[PDB]
């Protein structure tokens, strides 16, 4: 799919994304915090439709993500993220999607997620996370 | 203490 | 190398 | 004067500010780089006029500031920044203003300036610098 | 909070 | 087991650890780089013996770890790291151990591992990684 | 460029 | 003189250095904190004697330096640090030495000093400071 790179910010206020219980993760749009102000990054959309959107609006700054995990798996030959789970210091959001295949997890002992980059086609192909104090 | 706000190294101020 | 672009710690990608 | 805090960014593209050869530094407006895009921060203006504006547009990203220096001094009882000089890896910009009083200097061996905060009234009262790799 | 101990980014743990 | 925390350093020169093709990972001892000099951290040993030791001596500083992965699994009711693989920008070291159970992976796009902390009893119970530019 | 040596923010020198 | 570079650590426990009320700063030896343990760096000595030694043993970790300042000046044609002052969040240590010439100051709003590098001959020629969160 088309690659994207939101770059780095000062935190995260909200994360909206698509998921399909049969296929995999779809589009993603993150609203970061930029020096105290909301900063909605560009919407990274799926090439297709038929998803369910989930909107995680974090209670910034008292609430932050302490772990991101999910499942990687092939869908029609494509290796994509099929499930996602966002755990914060207040609650867990997810899992959303198909929890089958290879699991992955990024627990954070100290530090903060401050950005996302990746690639999305029909589904979320892969993604990376910016970390910082 | 210990929140979701990214920290930064800040030097100064100069002019006091 | 050695330019004015702030560097960041990046982990991943997952999904390859 | 009124305090301001631009916060942190990914670099600096341009710096515009006022100076008066008799008094001190006036307003300041910085254009940062935010993940590859220009991001003009808010204009921090002087309460008064009668200044000369200087516009330093850096050749980002190949060009970056390697040292900031100047003079601190009293103007009508107020301790303010009276002179500023921005040295980059390509050239020196300044000094602009009154070079009398207490000198200060922030040479940077490794790292980058990624933000400015401070206070401006009739003149620039004081300021701080965000540093980061 | 706010002391003289340098902070570090720590990821994990894995194995719980 | 007994917890350990090497803290942070300026890089990694060598990593020695035990593995058993039937059970799981055993002891671990890291030799870091501290401002250009070798710094052998304390040996975090298993409570038992019967392992095979592997010594990964990285070609510092031209060679560094770009990903750490492995498998988590229960061994006699204990959830422990059963397999480890260290991939550098020069070659892959591993996997060493039992590759069964839940996989985990820490690919690093940008940044460096500069420390290890965790807990070891009969086997490696769990561990964390210090990251830094 | 791009090696395994941890980087640090260094200010100065003063005294030149 | 001979250059030195202690590199980076996790904090500072003690700073010992020489000063002469007529000439300038002499030798310097820093005791850092390395992941919770004392780590006395190498003694960077003056080529000559006749100084007064000052030993600043900080109340680590509750006590840390929030500003370093002093004076730069020529002594027999050599530009050297003639005076030093270390201000912490508990008290000020100094100034020690000759407070004449060009003043310099590194106030720290947020962050910590974690290292020193420089050069010392008959006196302290110059020095830099490692900063980090």
């Amino acid at each position: 799919g088309v690659t994207f790179d939101d770059g780095a910010y000062t935190g995260i206020r909200e994360i909206n994304f698509e998921y399909n219980s049969e296929t995999a993760i779809g589009g993603l749009r993150v609203t970061y915090d930029l020096n105290g102000m909301p900063f909605v990054a560009e919407d990274h959309k799926s090439f297709i439709t038929g998803f369910k959107p989930v909107k995680i609006s974090l209670e910034f700054p008292s609430e932050y993500i302490v772990e991101v995990s999910g499942y990687v798996g092939k869908v029609e030959g494509y290796t994509v993220i099929r499930s996602l789970t966002f755990k914060t210091n207040k609650q867990t959001y997810g899992p959303y999607g198909v929890t089958n295949g290879t699991p992955f997890s990024l627990p954070i002992e100290n530090g903060l997620i401050v950005g996302f980059k990746g690639s999305i086609g029909y589904w979320l192909d892969y993604f990376s996370i910016y970390l910082s104090l | 203490g210990r929140n979701g706000k990214s920290q930064s190294i800040i030097v100064g101020p100069w002019g006091d």
